[PDB]
């Protein structure tokens, strides 16, 4: 909301005659209380020849590309002067403003006698813009007839040493989007006294003698006062006064007639939006009633709005006069000919407004100021206020008739309920010893009645706050009235705290981990790319198909939310390699999003108590499955290249090595076991068991995946479950013997199909506890052992507790550990040895 | 081509089978080691007071007589000192001293920071202990140091099962039971109530506790008339012993690598 | 010559910041909280005194999960996990929360779509706006140096009342000390109280 | 903390180093006489008569516990310590006496902290036998002097400053 310091001090100046304050000032204080001060903006400066013009006589130039106009302006002192000017919104006859050479045009411009199109130019006609009056829009400035004399002054008739405004009022705050609201939040900060711009004695009434237009109200519209009045017999050729217009265009508004005019001119002093009918346009009675499925109205812009049964109109017999409190329509407007006007004051529904104007897209200057309340109270004013104001400025009749629908019963008083609120209430919130009557008072300058009852004030607020309803609300405005700034700094104390969770102190120990290990961590995203499943080959039944899906995504084809971590990851990896950046393992641990039903919502539950137990429960249950997933990909050069040697490419076991580093960092142990699951490489892929509970793959890509996604040859990648890997707190008690160890290295020989942690598992189970450590070095194929068998050596280092284990003594164990092997995977000794 | 299509990808995923591997083989290149299990005990220790608004503070191992005792109202001819339980440093009578506990930390930061004062101080400590299954003459020590306005035993005692919760378990409290210290008065002992094992829940005796003596509380400007204090403190290895059931605690101090592994990293 | 041949990775800078912060209030006694961030209407909204029909919503701000009238979106903020902390706790609660959050803002320079977002909640009896101040001026301190602190002016939320706009201070650079907008706070709407 | 955990990380074992030299360490070491490592505090009552002296570096412990793992079979061993030393300034200056029925002074506290040895904090670490172990990669790599600049790295990327290394005897 943008509005003028010269207006918004004419009405603080009432009550407090000679008021004036820097511009610095107002905006400190304006924020100090609330409002957020967005720019300020004072009139760009103007030095020299900038005066009023009058447009004496056109030649239009022709063979150029644009229209250009030769001028012959009336400066002053029966001086004329040629000036060349390429709008197009002015004839002969015109009022308007040049800067003559040698005046400095805010910027930085000055202006100089130049030849341009054939002709000499004595400078310019100028742009609101240009003199940074205003907006930028196509034309030039044009002075109403009689704003001024030509030779007067352009910076004194324009009213440039004026500061406009911008402000981003808070939706809590409706009253403050006028000089009524922000006039009164001024006189409160300030301490002065205040004279209500919408009251009696600023506003006489017009007299009230029957009924203005027939009108029906359906009430469960919303609709809480609806007011007409008739101005007869207007000029429709009279244009609104320069100072009227000029408050228009500081407040972002461009005028265009009287009747439209005065209803935005009231609407920006007063809060109540207005709005003008041409009443020769209307047929019969004035219905207020809500929409048909289907209906369609065309507005003032022409554009043909479809319609939902809870938008609430105004028609009348033939058709369609106002979106009710929104826009008003074609078939009522204002238009060249029109000479007898019915002026509307309505006040709507908050809510109806706000869905019906999102729903269009028609954030109107009455919208928004209905979305956030407007005061029932002032409407026959602002509609009486309107009227004179019409009248006045292009010369009908006020007619004495009134309508004013006042609900059903009448409504006579529009207070909101008292509030008791305790009268120290507002020092307990702020921790400061206000002095004494302070509450009060401030509450007074709000406008409310206050009420003295021991210790329990009665607080009744006025008709323009709806939103004070509660204690907490009068809390703020005591608090923001003497300033937030007086509200000292002070530590509470906390209660001894617990510290942070197994599963925190874990996510953090598994990302050093990682990282450490040369991973990098990113920011997954959860929107899945288009067709991942597809690329990745998935059957149509996979569980990760389905997915939880946005409904107004930034990018329309990536709508589902993420069910693995992988997409996100491979993205990130793609963008890497496609800089350059060719060497890369990258990591994330996040959460994702795994529907179990179908999306089934749980209705309103009441929020005046706190759901049950079985209620969120059930709040609970309506969610998707979302656990904590930890995954990486990797890809080029795992070892760098150096003077050690020319490093070592990305391997499947590397993401292997990734489950042990998680696992570790988890203390849990796992077993890697032979599995088949898009996305990665059936022969190089295993899955991942926390005891007999499966919690994720690792393995290389499968290589189709990797060429269909335009991966890097041989990617490998690793997701884990980390809600599926239960918590562990060991408390170890290592037995360390010191008595001498013994080595030896064994042969076996197995079918190539048996793992070798099958074969290790059953040489320490058949060892016992004599086997301190067991270790595979060798895995060696040929023909002289069997086109399918191979030879697996390990490390065998035997250790006893009580004593120095004799080498027969290694000998028994070691045949028992063989033996073992014998019996589970077919092994066959082929040869040992005393590892020297 | 419905049968070369057909062939045409069982040769080609008979590819995928003849590139296999043995997915159960080791891939740790670079075998883990492992932080201290006392050291880590000590990170355990320190993250519960901290999560309690407490601070941690350090100081020498080698210290003042005046820090380590006589400030600690424990003078020079009072029944012991170092002819039975302190290291000194040479030459004899230089009031220099290997520290036996960490009080004298805790001394030190009564006298730089401003009141009140809540403070864990872990450290090394030295005494005259031969080394054996139960006993190690350098050890770490946990000791606190509460300092305010209004302190009691009340206060002691919370504290003291907040730890014993963090380092025990929630169903584990605290006993006091009154004993002797120069600088505390009351002094008092401190059992553990240890539920989750031991092989059956039983008391044991984890460390000691009392009131600051006022003749601590003056040696470091404090007026013991508006301040009191508590204080305790508790052995790590002690502590490391019976939690955990490790009957031999020349393993911890050995620095065998097969004493730390199995306790994993500490990242 | 050059020794490294496990070349080191990052943590995310984000992900370091949160722990940063979380190690902040953890030191002064409170305590970390987490939940979904697919959530359910009633905790991002209804128990947060911002109904249906208030000015806002998500026309404009919110990703919803389908279909159109389900109740469930994407959380906007971490308010809805402090929401159920409150639920699931004895009093009193002092709390803060870090999680991703999604708005639906194009990325560019100064926006993210995705963002990651810390929250805190005392609740309390005798608590104030000196006590938010104290808060917001230790958490300063930790993320700023010993010369920073906060400011706080008027503003609105639906959850809080008053509501204002937190300035950090931001002494040790900037290019030369300024004040900047850092988030914004509030006293807990008693209508928050009452869900 | 983070010193410890990266150590850790890459394969390193940390040990509780004793604060009591070996006997004769410096000798073994074929130290200068004027070597400032050999200025040395010493303990008045050491448990073991021929171990008096406090450590001016953590290697000594270091190394104690590798020829401990070494000889009961564990060859491929890194072992690291965070700990403080003693080094002396002066000799041995105590102060004397101060009343404990108040404060001492802030320059009686400047004067007890300067009466007793420097204590840094030093970290150390020691390496031998296998760097990388054997298995079906490869034969394993050997511990180098490469692998003790990359723990100067470990522990510099640790602290977040940058080193330079320098050739020197
Ligand atoms: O009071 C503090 N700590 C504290 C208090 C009670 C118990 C313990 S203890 O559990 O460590 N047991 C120690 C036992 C002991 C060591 N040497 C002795 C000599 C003779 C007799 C007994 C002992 C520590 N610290 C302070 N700092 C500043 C002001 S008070
Ligand atoms: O009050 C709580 N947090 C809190 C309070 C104040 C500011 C912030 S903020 O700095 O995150 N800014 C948010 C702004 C915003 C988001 N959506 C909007 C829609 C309309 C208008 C404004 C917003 C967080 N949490 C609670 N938990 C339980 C009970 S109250």
């Amino acid at each position: 909301m943008r509005l003028p310091y010269s207006w918004l001090r004419e009405v603080v100046a009432v009550g407090a005659s000679g008021w004036d304050v820097t511009p610095g000032e107002l905006e400190q204080t304006l924020l100090r209380i609330g409002h957020e001060v967005e720019e300020v903006i004072p009139l760009g400066p103007v030095d020299g020849p900038v005066t009023v013009g009058r447009v004496a006589d056109i030649e239009e130039l022709t063979g150029y590309k644009k229209p250009i106009r030769a001028c012959a302006v009336d400066i002053g002192d029966r001086q004329y002067r040629e000036i060349i000017c390429g709008a197009t919104n002015f004839a002969v006859g015109d009022l308007v403003v040049v800067a003559l050479p040698g005046a400095t045009l805010p910027g930085g411009f000055t202006i100089s006698a130049r030849k341009a199109y054939g002709r000499n130019s004595d400078g310019m006609i100028c742009s609101a813009a240009e003199l940074n009056l205003g907006a930028d829009h196509s034309g030039i400035l044009v002075l109403p007839p009689g704003a001024a004399e030509p030779g007067a002054d352009g910076a004194g008739v324009l009213g440039l040493d004026d500061v406009v405004f911008h402000l981003a009022i808070t939706p809590d705050r409706g009253y403050c989007m006028s000089v009524r609201g922000l006039a009164r939040e001024l006189a409160c900060a300030y301490d002065l006294d205040f004279v209500d711009p919408a009251s009696n004695s600023r506003v006489p009434p017009l007299p009230i003698e029957g009924p203005a237009w027939p009108l029906t109200v359906q009430p469960e519209t919303g609709v809480r006062r609806f007011a007409l009045r008739p101005v007869i017999g207007i000029d429709p050729a009279a244009v609104s006064p320069w100072w009227l217009q000029r408050r228009l265009l500081l407040c972002g508004i461009r005028a265009t007639c009287p009747a439209v005019d005065v209803t935005n001119y009231v609407m920006l002093e007063l809060g109540h939006p207005m709005h003008a009918h041409d009443r020769n346009r209307i047929s019969g009675t004035l219905g207020v009633r809500f929409a048909r499925s289907g209906e369609t109205a065309v507005t003032l812009d022409g554009i043909e709005r479809k319609l939902d049964t809870a938008d609430v109109l105004i028609v009348d017999d033939a058709a369609t006069a106002a979106i009710g409190g929104v826009m008003g329509a074609a078939s009522t407007e204002v238009r060249a000919d029109s000479t007898d006007v019915l002026l509307e004051a309505a006040i709507w529904d908050p809510a109806a407004v706000s869905r019906t104007q999102r729903r269009l897209h028609l954030p109107s200057e009455a919208a928004r100021r209905y979305e956030r309340t407007v005061d029932p109270a002032i409407s026959v004013a602002a509609l009486d206020r309107c009227a004179r104001l019409l009248a006045d400025i292009a010369g009908g009749e006020v007619s004495p008739t009134l309508t004013d629908w006042r609900g059903d019963p009448p409504c006579d008083d529009w207070s909101p309920p008292p509030i008791r609120m305790g009268v120290d209430v507002p020092d307990r919130i702020a921790g400061v010893a206000y002095p004494q009557g302070t509450t009060a008072r401030r509450l007074a300058q709000i406008g409310a009645v206050v009420t003295h009852d021991g210790d329990t004030l009665t607080v009744t607020p006025p008709s323009w706050r709806p939103d004070l309803r509660q204690p907490a609300d009068l809390v703020e405005e005591v608090l923001r009235l003497e300033g937030l700034e007086v509200i000292p700094s002070v530590l509470p104390p906390a209660p001894a705290g617990r510290g942070l969770t197994a599963g925190q102190q874990r996510r953090r120990t598994i990302g050093r981990s990682l990282a450490l290990s040369g991973y990098v961590e990113i920011l997954p995203t959860p929107f899945l790319p288009a067709g991942v499943f597809d690329l990745w080959g998935l059957e149509a039944d996979d569980s990760r198909r389905m997915t939880t899906r946005v409904l107004n995504p930034l990018e329309a084809d990536r709508p589902q939310l993420a069910t693995t971590l992988l997409p996100a990851l491979l993205e990130a990896l793609v963008r890497n390699v496609s800089r350059g950046l060719v060497d890369v393992a990258l990591f994330a641990i996040a959460q994702v999003v795994q529907p179990t039903e179908q999306t089934r919502g749980v209705g309103l539950i009441p929020v005046d108590r706190r759901p049950t137990d079985d209620e969120i429960a059930m709040l609970d249950a309506s969610l998707p499955r979302q656990p904590q997933h930890v995954a990486a990909v990797l890809a080029g050069l795992r070892e760098p290249r150096g003077p050690w040697g020319p490093g070592r490419p990305v391997e499947a076991a590397d993401a292997f090595e990734a489950v042990r580093i998680i696992a570790r960092a988890s203390r849990v142990d796992v077993t890697l076991r032979p599995a088949q699951y898009l996305p990665w490489h059936p022969g190089r892929c295993a899955q991942v068991f926390v005891g007999e509970s499966s919690v994720g793959h690792a393995g290389q890509l499968h290589p189709a995946v990797i060429e269909r996604s335009g991966l890097p040859k041989g990617t490998c990648a690793v997701e884990l479950n980390l809600d599926a890997i239960p918590c562990s707190a060991p408390l170890p008690a290592p037995r360390v013997s010191p008595y001498p160890a013994v080595f030896q290295d064994v042969s076996l020989v197995v079918a190539a199909d048996i793992p070798a942690q099958a074969v290790a598992d059953a040489v320490r189970a058949g060892a016992g506890d004599l086997l301190e450590d067991i270790a595979l070095f060798d895995v060696f194929t040929g023909p002289q052992i069997g086109e399918h068998r191979k030879s697996l050596t390990f490390a065998l280092r035997f250790r006893a507790p009580d004593r120095t284990l004799t080498e027969d003594d290694a000998s028994a164990a070691r045949d028992a550990a063989v033996q073992s092997a014998a019996e589970r995977v077919g092994a066959v000794l082929r040869g040992w040895k005393l590892a020297a | 081509d419905e049968r070369l299509a057909t062939l045409r990808a069982e040769r080609d995923a008979a590819v995928l089978v003849a590139e296999g591997i043995d997915v159960t083989l080791p891939s740790t290149r670079v075998p883990a080691g492992a932080r201290h299990p006392i050291i880590m005990l000590a990170e355990h220790v320190a993250d519960t007071f901290i999560a309690m608004g407490w601070e941690l503070a350090e100081g020498p191992e080698v210290e003042t007589e005046q820090f380590n005792f006589d400030a600690l109202n424990f003078p020079a001819d009072h029944p012991a000192r170092g002819e039975q339980d302190t290291f000194y440093i040479a030459p004899e009578d230089s009031r220099q001293l290997l520290r036996t506990h960490t009080s004298p930390v805790q001394i030190r930061t009564l006298l730089a920071r401003e009141l009140p004062v809540y403070i864990i101080s872990i450290g090394r400590t030295f005494r005259t202990d031969e080394l054996d299954a139960t006993h190690t003459p350098i050890f770490h020590q946990v000791e606190g140091l509460a300092v305010d306005r209004g302190l009691s035993m009340a206060h002691l005692r919370g504290t003291l099962d907040a730890f014993a919760r963090a380092e025990f378990g929630p169903s584990a409290r605290t006993r006091i039971r009154p004993h002797f210290f120069p600088f505390t008065e009351p002094s008092a002992e401190v059992d553990v109530w240890f539920a989750n094992k031991i092989g059956g829940a039983a008391w044991v005796e984890w460390g000691g506790c009392g009131m600051v003596h006022p003749n601590v509380l003056r040696a470091t400007g404090i007026d013991p008339d508006l301040y009191s204090g508590f204080a305790f403190g508790m052995g790590l290895e002690r502590t490391l012993q019976f939690r955990n059931g490790i009957p031999d605690m020349r393993d911890m101090v050995e620095g065998d690598v097969r004493f730390s592994l199995p306790f994993g990293v500490g990242a």
